[PDB]
């Protein structure tokens, strides 16, 4: 691969160089590049991978999302016929958003999770696998087969999370608010959607008087966005 | 629904 | 080139979707791949293209000074010694910045410039000229050269648009605008900066009791962008 | 100082 000569200490500064130019593109190549390098991540390695794909995949969502809407206005009853243009470019831009998750869920099948035994990368890693398939499945119309393997590998995050982290480990509580977006948005189950943010929620503000100063601002943000999802769906 | 953005 | 297979219209109608997905990229991409159809770019296609290739720049101008700064505070006294990748990554962001403009600037030699006689394109492009000049001088240590061709370009874009706009034309307003800005930042006169956006927006003022409805927003915005600047300055 | 953002 292109970042085979580099360093990986040099690879994880030029991420975080990346991160700050929000030059996202840029950090996920140096950060597929220190994964290949073939040694497990530290914490603050997987949130530099994480945030970097997340932040690409993010703008082609929107950008796919955008034309989406473009195209099914264009097959409204009254809309005048404008050619292939619409559809070839969202296939386009859909094609580039498929491709980043399959890169993303290779690096996690080679071999993050095969090599992830403590609980907070396992369920990191797992996490990531049910976040992008669940975006491969936003694009997807074999959606089946790509829904059931974002719930499984949202399901087996949530098994180890619940016997291995306390209620407000951040992990944790940012696993279940996808797995209930999941839910309502993709497999059309808003009651388990609705139950699982609730459980979550309840049970975090029961455990808050254990949380750390270091990672109150990360959960307590996630448990106000279970409650804003519970406020819009109920 | 908001996932984090 | 990667465009050639596709008709012109689809190219046009392609950027104007990228446009409204953000996707400033493809959006150069298309229009590029347009004006290599050979044929002059109307008034709302000089529009597309100047704002895909202002939006890529853009970002890379925004990286490229977030790394120098974090490249200068390096070489600062004290500064603990951290290797060669700050230098290395400004690099190849910098590189990456003069490919794009290269190519702005090989398109308009080639030959938008030669083919425009309408002022208002022809003006409009050596206004870009002249910015595209000016992007490379910010990046460049050489320098001299760079500079002097976008005060060339600049120049020769203000003698036509005295010549043959009203002062309130929105692109003779614009062009004063960034040539202020070069005096100021890039060629070491602030003076002629501030009598150049001084001069402009007083006769800009006498001139607007005939200015357009359709002008009237972009030429209100240049305007007050040269009263800011104004009022930064002095 | 500003140039059209
Ligand atoms: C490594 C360097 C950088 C700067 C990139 O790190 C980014 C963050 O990484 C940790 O936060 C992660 C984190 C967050 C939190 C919510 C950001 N919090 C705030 O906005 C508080 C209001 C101030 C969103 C991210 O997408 C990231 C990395 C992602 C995950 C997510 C990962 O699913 C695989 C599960 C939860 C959350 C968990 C893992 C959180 O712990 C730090 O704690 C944060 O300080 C830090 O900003
Ligand atoms: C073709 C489709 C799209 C949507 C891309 O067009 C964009 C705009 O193109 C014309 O505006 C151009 C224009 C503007 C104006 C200031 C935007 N005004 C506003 O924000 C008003 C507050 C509401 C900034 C651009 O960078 C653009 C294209 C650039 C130039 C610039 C080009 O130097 C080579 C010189 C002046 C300005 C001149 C050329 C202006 O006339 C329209 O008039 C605008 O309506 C329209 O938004
Ligand atoms: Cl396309
Ligand atoms: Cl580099
Ligand atoms: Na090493
Ligand atoms: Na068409
Ligand atoms: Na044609
Ligand atoms: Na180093």
């Amino acid at each position: 691969g292109a970042m085979g000569s580099m360093e990986r200490a040099s690879l994880i500064q030029k991420a975080k160089l990346a991160e700050q130019a929000e030059r996202y593109e840029d950090m996920a190549a140096f950060m597929k590049g220190a994964v290949e390098k073939g040694e497990e991540l530290s914490c603050e390695e997987r949130n530099l991978l994480s945030v970097a794909y997340k932040n690409v995949v993010g703008g082609q969502r929107a950008a796919w999302r955008v034309l989406s809407s473009i195209e099914q206005k264009s097959n409204e009853e009254g809309s005048e016929e404008k050619g292939p243009e619409v559809r070839e470019y969202r296939e386009k831009v859909e094609t580039e958003l498929q491709g980043v998750c399959d890169t993303v869920l290779g690096l996690l099948d080679s071999h993050l999770i095969k090599e992830a035994g403590d609980a907070e990368s396992r369920v990191f890693y797992l996490k990531m696998k049910g976040d992008y398939y669940r975006y491969l499945a936003e694009v997807a119309t074999d959606k089946k087969r790509i829904i059931d393997s974002a719930r499984s590998a949202y399901q087996e995050a949530m098994d180890i999370s619940k016997k291995e982290m306390p209620p407000t480990n951040p992990i944790r509580l940012g696993l279940a608010l996808n797995f209930s977006v999941f839910h309502y948005e993709i497999a059309n189950s808003p009651e388990e959607a609705i139950s699982l943010a609730k459980t979550t929620f309840d049970e975090a503000m029961a455990d808050l008087h254990t949380l750390s100063e270091d990672s109150y601002k990360d959960s307590t943000l996630i448990m106000q966005l279970l409650r804003d999802n519970l406020t819009l769906w109920t | 629904s908001n996932t984090l953005r």
